[PDB]
RNA sequence: UCUUGGGGCCGAAACGAUCUCAACCUAUUCUCAAACUUUAAAUGGGUAAGAAGCCCGGCUCGCUGGUGUGGAGCCGGGCG
RNA sequence: ACAGAAACCUCCCGUGGAGCAGAAGGGCAAAAGCUCGCUUGAUCUUGAUUUUCAGUACGAAUACAGACCGUGAAAGCGGG
RNA sequence: GUCUACGGCCAUACCACCCUGAACGCGCCCGAUCUCGUCUGAUCUCGGAAGCUAAGCAGGGUCGGGCCUGGUUAGUACUUGGAUGGGAGACCGCCUGGGAAUACCGGGUGCUGUAGGCUU
């Protein structure tokens, strides 16, 4: 026998970490550096672009920290992209770019700076940074909050970042982590980046599967086939999506509807119910014992 | 006389032995009278005393 | 009917040769694994200098590798064949894993070569179910849950059905 | 004699409380400090930069300078028979807004409103606080119950 | 060999345990604190007498050893070796030093360890005896004799608790009937109305 | 209690049987700390209890900046 | 498998019971520990401050400020 | 009723085990052409959508451990100020004020900000 490590004293001394840490969602070492403003800047907000790619969706949010909790200035989701003609591939690199582009246009529209800061309307996949125009409102500045993602080259958080700067947001960044950066030569190929932004790597895979094994093609791209998205038309599908995004980036909130009050989980048992249950259990135990005798 | 008692006796203006003063009572003053308790005799005067 | 997401599977097969020393033997031992697995193995150094075993700290004395996917079944069948599909009861761990040893790798279908020699090796199987990987991921990692863990009885049952093996007592 | 070490005698002072170690909550870093503010100095051992000296732990000062991470505090320090207004630079982890003046500022606002509101209504209201007065005369009803008689208990060697 | 016990009678120094700072402390004179029929169940010895200290002082490990022998021998003779259980309730943890003189004088006067003592407060039990209710006279006599081995004033007191337990003798029997108390050798475990209901089932099955 | 030992002890003999004493584990129990501590006083140390305050309108900035934002500074005014 | 108390591999528990050059105390768990990659903020410079204090010196330390930089995708961090 | 992203406080939120989870989510999940990284596509990264709530996760349960909070312990221990009080001392009592902590007994078991969904 060996000592019970999780004994009563192990719990008397235990200190739980922060809730979001226990959940494995927040990195507080990074959060402290990302959100904390300089004290001599006082109430000046410090904005950051939150990018979180889920299993099926890409969330792009702009937020600053307040003591009661972060305030979301603007939010754009990839599941909104079907409104702009992108039906499938809502987690790939091209969708991240569109979601980030959608976030940028929606913010600039809200502040009335969308005409002033149009960004790079024609996507070239090359290093672009917005320059504030003298005598106009300053360009909006935010920083990228990658979360717990591993920030290697080609990570989709930089796909959404590229879309956000192309929309007219000022975000410090280098090109080292865009797809197209050759680690060996330390040289960055803009055209390779442009292919990814347009999903050509996805288009190439579709063709490569069709020519090689037809059965695998259906398994991998069953929803592309259903929605009638073929490799050739994808590039114009995304280019049209960018224009429609730019044309009207505003969000029309889904109209809330009153619903029948329904409860889908139990409420806490009251003290009386919990007390009675013990009394019933005790009566049952003795009652059984008497029967046995 | 200890430094705290000595300061409270000067605030009551009892700087000499068998000196007398009226004090209006309240939490601020009753707690002062507690500090100088070994050094004073006090009570509630009636109209004839006044 | 059991939920399909509760089916046992081989997470990985772990092959390990502790040659006990560095030099030509260990390099030869590495090549034995490469032939068997078709992948480059990795050396492990000694944590502490032990005089009795003649090993110094940071000295390579062992070589191992992990095999997953279909190849794990192919290499697992070879080892089980050499064992006549017989494992003792104590060969199963309380967490649902098991393993066995092989005295000569030449029994595993590897042709002998004079410039390599003969080596033994350990065989270890890590069993699991779908969703076992939530404990290995960076974001929102969790524990699988008691009703999802594999018991020693579950693994022995899996071994008997999967290979018609024999579980010797003791 | 003793040593002149900077952190001598701070074994408990700068240690973290029980089961309150680890990460520093970020709201500590989101507070806004302005020139003239009153802050309570409290050294936190988790952060070793900008630590106030032990003599300033538990003192309350006034902010006069604000930098990226720290603030300048004018805090009285008594050395022998004189008191010196000392200027220290302390990282904002080791301070907190003093609530000593908040009760006063709350009273000023209440005072001014009553002063303003009563003025338009032609009445005199009390504004100055007062020490607790002796309690006024009152009646204690017995409700037909004789007061309980109490007696001292006998001694018992409950050893 | 050692100074008269008047030299170290009073609690003048802070407690000075044998620790990693005070090295070289000789072993205490008393090594046995329980003797008699230690294995008697809680129900065999309902009576308990105490030697209670009426002073705040220090008792030497030598006087604890002496009293233990004194009280133990008298009980063996008047109740038999199996008729009682003695428990000395003080342990000599405080260390007393000596500044040995033959010559520096009072220079470097901090003393070396000389012995050990138990610091006893007023109303603190020095030693306890539990036995049968018909030996109440022999318990008092045993503890009365042992008083002569200690300095200062000690009082004898027959406890109202059952044996060496913390539960009153007038109700101990009732609690055991309804399973609020569970004998566990010399003492009794306490059963609260708390915890898993399984433990209640086991006690009632 | 077999997860490790000492004695035994019936043998063909084994982790077969058999106890028994130990270590170990689990609940309890006696007694303690200047260089231990979850708790935690009294006495004590700092600060505040306004006109150097409060509340309005405006102006300066090379500082900060999505924002005529923020901060500080300065001018005038009203409240005992 | 050899392999045994101790070699190496696997799974599980593990609030730190380890480690952080050293005395001790404090602090630290997607780190302040361990392992990699790039590096020289251990650089140049003026003032203010803290500690000992006489409110002197040194020593050590803290916030900034101005240059040159490193690192990072970046926020930032760094003048031992 | 409830979830997702980002949070504030950081166990009333933790730990163990059991039950139940409509919709949308979050997931598990299927692959390795591309980006990226491995002895190992296990992890990390990338492309997806056949299946499943089994697990994570959410709600609930336990005369549950912990934790939070009260009662008791107790006006007890300790304590500020006082006496030409007691006692050989050790110490103790009283006067004037303040005032704890175990064991033991009970109650509770996350609240909530910003944005966005689901639930006739
Ligand atoms: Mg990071
Ligand atoms: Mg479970
Ligand atoms: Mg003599
Ligand atoms: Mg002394
Ligand atoms: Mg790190
Ligand atoms: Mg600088
Ligand atoms: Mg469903
Ligand atoms: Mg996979
Ligand atoms: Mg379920
Ligand atoms: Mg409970
Ligand atoms: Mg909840």
């Amino acid at each position: 026998f060996v000592k019970v490590v999780k004994n009563k004293a192990y719990f008397k001394r235990y200190q739980v970490k922060f809730r979001r840490r226990r959940e494995g969602k927040t990195d507080y070492y990074a959060r402290k550096r990302l959100v904390i403003q300089d004290k001599n800047k006082y109430n000046t907000p410090k904005y950051r672009m939150i990018v979180r790619v889920t299993n099926r969706d890409i969330i792009c949010q702009i937020a600053y920290a307040r003591i009661e909790g972060d305030m979301i200035v603007c939010a754009a989701y990839a599941h909104e992209l079907p409104k702009y003609g992108v039906k499938v591939g809502l987690t790939n690199y091209a969708a991240a770019y569109c979601t980030g582009l959608l976030l940028a246009r929606r913010l600039l529209n809200r502040f009335g700076m969308d005409k002033i800061y149009e960004g790079q309307v024609e996507v070239t996949g090359d290093e672009y940074n917005v320059e504030s125009i003298d005598g106009q409102p300053g360009a909006f500045t935010c920083y990228l909050d990658a979360g717990l993602a591993r920030t290697t080259t080609g990570n989709k958080v930089f796909g959404a970042l590229k879309g956000a700067v192309d929309g007219g947001l000022s975000i410090p960044h280098s090109t080292k982590r865009f797809p197209g950066y050759d680690s060996e030569s330390k040289e960055f190929n803009a055209e390779v980046h442009r292919k990814h932004i347009m999903g050509q790597n996805v288009a190439d895979y579709m063709r490569y599967l069709m020519e090689e094994d037809e059965d695998a093609y259906k398994k991998q791209f069953s929803q592309y086939i259903k929605n009638n998205v073929t490799p050739d038309m994808m590039e114009e599908m995304y280019k049209k999506a960018h224009a429609a995004i730019r044309e009207n980036p505003v969000y029309e909130k889904k109209p809330k509807r009153e619903v029948k009050k329904k409860r889908w989980n139990r409420p806490k048992m009251s003290l009386a119910q919990k007390k009675d249950r013990v009394a019933q259990k005790k009566a049952s135990f003795l009652r059984a014992q008497e029967r046995a005798a | 006389v200890s430094p705290k008692v000595r300061k409270v006796l000067q605030l009551l203006r009892l700087r000499q032995i068998f000196n007398g003063t009226f004090v209006k009572l309240n939490k601020a003053s009753i707690n002062m009278l507690r500090i100088v308790e070994p050094y004073i005799a006090w009570g509630y005067p009636n109209l004839k005393s006044v | 009917k059991e939920n399909p997401m509760r089916e046992l599977r081989i997470r990985k097969l772990c092959l390990n040769i502790c040659v006990g020393e560095s030099g030509d033997r260990l390099t030869r031992a590495a090549k034995v694994l490469e032939q068997l697995t078709g992948q480059t193995p990795v050396f492990s150094k000694a944590r502490y200098t032990v005089r009795s075993f003649g090993i110094r700290r940071n000295e390579k004395i062992a070589v191992h590798c992990t095999v997953r996917g279909a190849k794990a079944e192919e290499i697992l069948e070879k080892g089980l064949k050499v064992r006549e599909y017989e494992l003792r009861k104590n060969n199963f761990s309380d967490t649902g894993n098991f393993g066995f040893g092989i005295q000569e790798h030449i029994d595993l279908g590897i042709k002998y070569d004079p410039s390599i020699g003969i080596y033994g090796l350990d065989f270890y199987v890590v069993l699991g179910r779908p969703g076992f990987s939530i404990a290995d991921k960076k974001r929102r990692t969790g524990c699988i849950g008691a009703k999802h863990r594999i018991s020693k009885e579950e693994a022995m049952r899996w071994f008997q059905q999967k290979y018609d093996g024999i579980i010797l007592p003791g | 004699t003793n040593t002149k070490g900077k952190r001598r005698g701070t074994r408990y002072m700068f240690s973290r409380p029980f089961r309150k170690h680890g990460v520093v909550p970020l709201a500590t870093y989101m507070r806004i400090y302005k020139k003239g503010d009153i802050v309570d100095i409290k050294g936190m051992g988790t952060v070793q930069k900008g630590m106030p000296h032990k003599c300033y732990h538990g003192k309350t000062g006034r902010v006069y300078n604000v930098t990226q991470h720290a603030v300048g505090i004018v805090v009285n320090k008594q050395v022998k028979g004189k008191i010196l207004a000392k200027r220290i630079n302390v990282r904002i982890e080791h301070i907190k807004h003093s609530k000593s003046r908040d009760s006063f500022l709350k009273r000023v606002k209440e005072n001014d409103q009553k002063k303003k509101e009563a003025k338009e209504k032609g009445t005199w209201v009390q504004l100055k606080r007062q020490p607790a007065p002796p309690r006024e005369a009152h009646f204690v009803r017995t409700n037909g119950k004789e007061p309980e008689l109490l007696e001292p208990i006998p001694y018992e060697f409950m050893a | 060999g050692r100074r008269p016990a008047r030299c170290y009678r009073y609690c003048k120094n802070k407690p000075y345990p044998k620790s990693r700072f005070c090295r070289g402390v000789p072993d205490a004179k008393i090594r046995i604190f329980d003797l008699g029929r230690k294995k008697a169940k809680v129900d065999e010895f309902p009576l308990c007498g105490h030697m209670v200290s009426d002073e705040y002082e220090q008792l030497s490990s030598e006087a604890l050893e002496a009293a233990r022998i004194c009280a133990n021998k008298y009980m063996v003779k008047s109740c038999g070796k199996d008729g009682f259980h003695i428990r000395v309730r003080l342990h000599p943890f405080h260390v007393i030093r000596i500044n040995k003189m033959l010559q520096t004088g009072m220079r470097g006067a901090f003393g070396k360890p000389q012995g050990t003592v138990a610091r006893v407060h007023i109303g603190q039990v020095i030693m306890s005896i539990r036995t049968k209710l018909q030996n109440k006279e022999h318990v008092v006599e045993a503890l009365r004799r042992a008083k002569f081995k200690f300095p200062g004033r000690q009082k004898i007191h027959i406890s109202k608790k059952w044996g060496f337990t913390k539960f009153n003798a007038d109700e101990f029997e009732d609690m055991v009937a309804e399973k609020r108390l569970i004998p566990d050798g010399c003492g009794v475990k306490y059963i609260p109305n708390r915890g898993p209901l399984d433990k209640w089932r086991a006690l009632h099955s």
